[PDB]
């Protein structure tokens, strides 16, 4: 979401204080990553069961 | 057999002197002093202690 030729009006001279950007680049996003797990644990006795 | 983890004691099998006639128990083990019971297809004991 740059967009920083927004409509709004048309006007210049070629100079008069141009429009000197704010820095519009550089509103960069982030997130986190979330971890999952679960454990399958066997039972001391009731194992190598059929 | 729960969700529990062990839920379980110690295990053990059939003795040979256990399988075949355990004609009465000393606590864990069977009695060796003890004649066996009287099969009652014939009337045999296979385990017989005599004095």
């Amino acid at each position: 979401d740059a967009l920083a030729s927004v409509d709004g009006n048309n006007a210049h001279v070629e100079g008069s204080r141009a429009e000197d950007g704010e820095m519009k680049p550089t509103v960069i996003k982030s997130n986190v990553t979330q971890i999952l797990r679960k454990v399958v644990r066997v039972s001391d006795t009731a194992n190598t069961t059929a | 057999v729960a969700g529990l983890n062990d839920t379980h004691a110690a295990r053990k099998t059939g003795a040979f002197q256990f399988l075949c006639a355990h004609g009465g128990l000393a606590g864990g083990v069977v009695d060796k002093t003890k004649n066996g019971p009287a099969d009652p297809d014939t009337g045999a004991v296979t385990v017989k202690v005599a004095q």
